């Protein structure tokens, strides 16, 4: 599982 | 008609003059030629250093119309490019905008307002001068009033407007004195009847949660969840796009703050926003998902009560490719957190195919989340002794024959990916 | 990055 | 660890 | 032209269309010495008259060598320039008809069509598979099927040897097994002459055989090659060390105990030589080389370090070219992934960490994704020992600590994840 | 390396 912001890249 | 005017030599002469009335004509013909459509001459108005008068006619309590005129003609410089709205503020504007806010005249305030509201937008950098000069309060107090219906319409609009300008922008940020000052106006706002202060209001709030999650808690702290989640549901565009953006910001926030989300009840229109006509709410909409199956397996489950997994196929079936990218991404969430009940439950919504599908795109990325995917729901399949039972449906899906189209291809994740399948799940004998 | 803009107004 | 061919890849 | 040499085509193709032989033979020898011309023979034109099946008829002509051995020459000249041109020398059917005149009682006829062959072979692997399936290999490997190699001509074993090693080259597909295992022996003797170019031939061959899976590896290694590899590779000569070098690159591409079979030869002896070439691709192969050597075994590792290449590798990575440096990386962080905690103390007290701290400054992803990974490596072994402090102020004192702080901003997402997760866990308050 | 011209010995 991954959080993403609107680009794709990542939170964490 | 849409024409008419005066030499920008003329407007010159009139403004050095001493009498007042000469200036006046000036300024209106100022505000004519930069308020005509279109192509103004804001550079040639800039060039003839009118912007410090039209500054210190601000000043002139003693003249309404000329302060009027000169707020207009600065709103329009103001609008234009960087280096244009530069010209503004190195003119010392800003100052001289704040302190007619108060100003007894509700029209002249109302343009003091619009202006500073084009020179915060031009950035985070001049957003702060205007943050620095004070501006906040005033604005406020303007919005300080028991009923918000009292104020004109057009008035309202614009400071909704202006203070959504003053939480836009990143690095930096604005600074959170002046997002923590503002917030309580603005949840005030999100509650008024009228479309463009809701909209305003959405995106100001959408800004806010742009970040990381500790400016995302001081939003949602205020209780504004559940009533982001209604203007999800509006029927007018303007609306629904800055909500839905809000709350896909919170989103990508902790499990605690999803959660919120989600008992505000979200996914009961979350099947209208993942078929929406416009490509752009799908693809939102897609990507919010994606980080709701990224939370915890109650979490999951609540997505599959609300029954928007059929959608998430449908998504991946028959969008573009953008929004499929998105959708591929919920899937390999849900896939790698879900419980094995909750993976079956997805094969039997028919993932397999349509991600399949996919499989033969020509983005490198996609292909390794949906492998991700695969071998997820392989690993579900084991700990049922189903692992035939998948194998045959992907070959039924005409899948295998994608997996071993990527046994060759670039990249090292897709061979040993796409190698450790065959072995797990194939080989023996298909053609050599 | 991310777009849908609305910046700048000028009065008309 | 990992080996890899000339080009710098991994050993398939 | 006149009556005079230097011919023009349309006087060669006059001649050759002639009845008569001796016509015939001037005119082939006028075409030799045109595509024996220095500079921009012109080949595209003796192909556009037609020329070449008459030349393939010529070497049938057992009733004249010379004219066999002029048609020879300039098909070989023919067969030498473009694949096109190569191609026009194929469908005109020159291949079985060389292999028809390697049996040839005149050997320096033979040797022109071993050369021939050699050029047609070496355009390419449908090339190489057509002349083995016209069934070259026998009649050629029955050349150097004598007691002693010394007796055949010094020219006559270079190009049997070079064209042999064509038959050994390019992929997609690779060479048939079953030839393979025809030519190896051959191969194996070949490697053991005395002549510097039969053996750099005899080299480039292996190198070949040996570039690709594991199991073409084994044919080559199960040979007992790799002592002989090892020799060649301390040669003093260049053109045999390269190909040498590449033969045991490829081996140690391989499993463990291949590797091992390299390592038990004495390769480790002769590596700080290679790591410090002169040629900075000589360093690029074998700092490569060292890379997958310490992929392997720790025990293998151990080898390394006995040989004292540790401070070589150390070394490479201090002041060689980007490229040969990104190949030094790799070893330190196969090095430490699979080296004990031990073998990682040493590599510490070689003085690694400035080396490779000054690297992440370095614009290219990949390896500043391998020395984070070594970093994380060393770490692990310090947290063991109980010493991650001690481990800390040396990359503080190294310069490390400013350059892992910037790659917290970096755009790649391993980069900035890698660097937070130091940060917090050893460079925090 | 590939291919030679003969005279000689080359490369075409």
């Amino acid at each position: 599982q991954q959080r993403r912001t609107r680009n794709g890249a990542s939170k964490s | 008609q849409g024409t008419v005017n005066w030499s920008v030599e003329d407007i010159v002469k009139g403004i050095n003059s001493n009498n007042l009335e000469s200036q006046l004509q000036a300024t209106q013909a100022a505000r004519k030629l930069l308020s005509r459509e279109k192509q103004p001459p804001i550079d040639n108005i800039i060039r003839a250093g009118l912007i410090p008068k039209f500054v210190s006619f601000l000043g002139k309590t003693d003249c309404s119309p000329i302060q009027f005129e000169s707020a207009w003609a600065l709103t329009n410089i103001a609008s234009g490019t960087s280096e244009q709205t530069k010209a503004v503020v190195d003119g010392g504007a800003i100052p001289a905008f704040i302190s007619l806010l108060a100003s007894p005249h509700a029209h002249i305030s109302e343009q003091a307002v619009w202006a500073l509201g084009n020179i915060a937008g031009d950035g985070s950098a001049f957003r702060d001068l205007v943050i620095k000069h004070g501006a906040i309060d005033p604005l406020l107090a303007l919005l300080a009033v028991p009923d918000l219906s009292t104020l004109a319409c057009g008035y309202l609009r614009n400071l909704t407007w202006t203070l959504s300008n003053l939480c836009r922008n990143k690095n930096p940020a604005p600074p959170l004195d002046a997002v923590e000052q503002i917030l309580p106006t603005l949840v005030r706002l999100l509650h008024h009847n009228d479309p463009e202060v809701l909209a305003d209001s959405c995106w100001a709030i959408s800004y806010l949660t742009d970040g990381p999650n500790e400016r995302i808690e001081m939003v949602v702290k205020k209780g504004v969840v559940p009533q982001l989640v209604k203007l999800l549901g509006a029927t007018e565009l303007p609306i629904v796009t800055p909500a839905l953006r809000a709350i896909g910001n919170i989103v990508t926030g902790t499990d605690e703050q999803t959660q919120k989300v989600i008992d505000a009840g979200a996914l009961a229109v979350f099947p209208s926003l993942l078929t929406n006509p416009k490509t752009n709410i799908q693809k939102e909409a897609t990507w919010t998902m994606s980080n709701i199956t990224a939370g915890r397996q109650d979490q999951i489950q609540q997505v599959v009560n609300h029954g928007l997994v059929p959608f998430l196929v449908g998504v991946l079936s028959k969008a573009d490719f953008k929004t499929q990218k998105e959708a591929a991404w919920a899937i390999t969430n849900y896939t790698s957190g879900g419980t094995v009940e909750q993976i079956v439950y997805l094969v039997h919504c028919g993932i397999i195919e349509p991600l399949m599908n996919l499989l033969s795109a020509k983005d490198t990325k996609i292909i390794q989340v949906i492998l991700d995917a695969i071998s997820n729901i392989f690993q579900a399949a084991e700990k049922l002794g189903e692992t035939e039972k998948l194998s045959i449906m992907i070959e039924e899906c005409g899948g295998l024959d994608k997996i071993e189209a990527l046994q060759r291809h670039e990249n090292e994740s897709v061979y040993k990916a796409s190698l450790n399948l065959i072995e797990k799940y194939f080989s023996v004998e298909e053609e050599e």
